[PDB]
């Protein structure tokens, strides 16, 4: 649940990075999302899939690599709700939760490499007029990572209920 | 004619009056003819901002060729193009500037961002032969009696010594031999490495319009107007004909309307889009900053840049004898150092002198992650059709 | 010269996150030949020691010596990075002459705006000076 | 000391050859280009010229044949007559081809 929870955080991430151009121009404080780039007077926009034009092609794959993150972890869930089926064979089901857990974090760091992959290549274009003196990276991106480790412990127990 | 850096305006023009308020090299260039020619002088600026061409139908030159034509200027000391045409109509002097057609392209800039900088140090052949060397140390592995034995010889591939020891026949022999063979590789990558990461050069893309003759990777414009547009045209070279019928042939245009939308759109384009102009000037904006442009090969053509006096004045002759006069005094290259190195707003070799990069980038790293996801989808299809065998 | 941060120079600091974070993926994939014993030899293919325990020849050993060629590369590039620095820093000589600012130019130079030195560059005809001179009066 | 300069233009060339690329020698550009094209073609030419120069047809001072050999060499010049004698007399009359010079393979790593 926890490693579903800060999953999820990192699609709904309003602040990835501080936006920095306290140039003395004068100051300013943008607080760009993962997708949607908010800034501060106040106000949010999208700003999403920059330039350029294969790294456009990165995030289609981006994109395609965070869906199948989720979706993963939902077949850990009925596999173990099926498990409260018969808990009031069993073992291969609940070995097979484990299966697509796994497998959605080995992607999902990628999915997570990708897009830092996007932001290190981004922001080396220093994009089009925000580039900042931050890359101050999340909060819920070192959130997100904390998902991962939520998936592993949760991993390694309902492996050591298949040796019994 | 207002020509950077030939004839330009100065910051306190306004204040400044007479010929004062002019800068540049001709603005030079003028004060050396009126020193060794003798006379007084008034710079003036053309009209209609031409340098000179006959209409087609009133057959009237215009321009500065029409204020020496028609009387209205009594010598040209500006960048004027010697041609035919116009060497019928006014006397040039012998051409102190000689030049032609340049290729501007962009400065080269580092972004190797994946799979193919890790393949840098070790030749891609390289690769493919130290593999197809280890496929054959797999027999002879088999050859004390296969299988097995060839996760050792990548248990001897590089470190993590390995638990099954043909103990001390041929096997101990040339199961070291191949061990001793590629430890010195490791040591040879790392050496390379070091040496990759610690001199830096950026290689040119291009170098010949041949070379542009033949990719399409890199588009290449002109002027939407011009004798550079009619000089491809013109030009029954093959090589450039075709660089006629590439850029005739591009769709959407290259050619640009203003020289610096040219420069822009080099600039815009990342590199993927170089540009053709004369070479003094492409001098010139190559040491203006941000100086992320740049010339690359010589000149397609001899071209030269003439002091233009009407025809049939005399006055022409002496400045014929001043103008050979300064070019063996070497003050033509001496101003050429001033005004495009001097006044320009790079020194060229001062951000050669000026590369002193750090510390080690992600982008190299990330691309090997690829094969390492591509061993973990190996290590569930391996693991499921072992199920199979379950 | 500093402490831990200056340990941490040639390896980026997320990449030092990175690869901690791609370190932890190994240890389940040890444990699916079949975990707490097996991430020591993670740790026992990390760089060197070659380990006890090896899945002699099935997809473990496959893996296992992937990620072990992908780590041997990182040494020689934190080796290569550390030569590409102190090469670099002990080229780097301090100025001892007006030949060495009459050609850098990452260190300005000036003088007082007045007096005979302003003078002086402008009256030098060496060719040395008279760029420094070309150097200020363009600064 | 002792003199680089040399008596002829082939002695130079020769101690190019000699000194096996410890002495270098300068002379003009089309001539380096020649030589250049000339075999064993161990010579080249490397950097631009110095200084601008020109050949010029010449006539006696007070000869009006000489303004309409200036209309011709114009007229040539734009018809790209002498880039395609130069062709010719350069690369095609060379010792050497011309895509020679794209064959001195480049900065590859680790023979």
């Amino acid at each position: 649940l926890l490693a579903l929870l800060f999953a999820t955080t990192a699609f709904l991430t309003t602040y990835w990075c501080q936006g920095t151009q306290r140039v003395p121009f004068q100051l300013r404080r943008f607080h760009t999302g993962i997708w949607y780039s908010c800034e501060e007077g106040e106000k949010c926009r999208s700003f999403i899939d920059l330039a350029p034009a294969s790294e456009k092609g990165v995030l289609w794959l981006s994109v395609v690599s965070e869906v199948l993150y989720i979706l993963l972890l939902v077949v850990g869930f009925s596999l173990m709700c099926l498990e409260l089926l018969h808990s009031s064979d069993g073992l291969k089901l609940n070995a097979f939760a484990a299966v697509f857990t796994v497998l959605s974090g080995l992607l999902g760091m990628v999915a997570h490499m990708m897009y830092t992959q996007v932001f290190q290549v981004t922001v080396s274009l220093g994009p089009e007029d925000w580039r900042p003196h931050s890359w101050d990276y999340g909060w819920s991106f070192c959130l997100a990572w904390g998902s991962f480790t939520c998936c592993m412990a949760a991993s390694v127990t309902t492996l050591n209920s298949y040796t019994k | 004619i207002l020509e950077s850096p030939y004839v330009m305006m100065k910051k306190n023009h306004e204040m400044l009056e007479g010929n004062e308020r002019y800068e540049g090299y001709c603005v030079d260039l003028a004060a050396e003819i009126a020193k060794h020619c003798g006379f007084k002088y008034k710079l003036t600026i053309v009209g209609d901002g031409k340098y000179g061409a006959r209409d087609a139908d009133t057959k009237i030159w215009n321009g500065m060729v029409g204020e020496l034509v028609y009387g209205k200027a009594d010598i040209a000391i500006a960048p004027l193009t010697i041609t035919l045409v116009r060497e019928e109509v006014i006397d040039f002097s012998k051409p102190f500037m000689s030049l032609g057609i340049s290729i501007m392209i962009k400065k080269p800039q580092k972004s190797k961002p994946g799979v193919f900088s890790f393949l840098d140090p070790l030749a891609y052949e390289i690769w493919m032969c130290i593999v197809f060397a280890y496929i054959g140390v797999s027999v002879v592995l088999f050859l004390v009696s296969i299988f097995n034995s060839l996760w050792f010889s990548l248990g001897a591939f590089m470190q993590q010594g390995c638990d099954i020891s043909p103990r001390s026949l041929s096997g101990r022999i040339v199961g070291g031999v191949w061990w001793f063979f590629t430890l010195i590789i490791i040591s040879s990558y790392t050496a390379n490495l070091a040496a990759f990461l610690t001199v830096e050069r950026m290689v040119s893309p291009i170098e010949s319009a041949e070379d542009l003759s033949k990719q399409t990777e890199i588009a290449y414009g002109t002027l939407d107007s011009g004798s550079t547009k009619e000089f491809f045209r013109r030009s029954k070279i093959a090589v450039f004909d075709k660089m006629w019928t590439y850029m005739r042939s591009a769709e959407p245009s290259v050619f640009v309307r203003t020289t610096a939308e040219g420069v822009a759109r080099v600039r815009k384009s990342k590199g993927k889009y170089a540009y053709l102009l004369e070479s003094t000037m492409n001098e010139y904006i190559e040491q203006r900053k941000p100086c992320d442009t740049m010339k690359v090969g010589g000149n397609l053509d001899s071209k030269g840049y003439g002091i233009a006096t009407p025809k049939g004045s005399s006055l022409g002759t002496p400045v014929n004898l001043a103008v050979l006069k300064l070019s063996e005094q070497g003050v033509l290259d001496k101003l050429k150092n001033k005004w495009w190195y001097d006044k320009g707003e790079c020194g060229a070799k001062d951000s050669g002198s000026k590369e002193k990069t750090s510390a080690l980038s992600l982008s190299n790293v990330a691309g090997v992650f690829y094969i390492l996801v591509g061993g973990l989808g190996l290590a569930m299809l391996v693991a499921l059709i072992e199920f199979c065998y379950k």
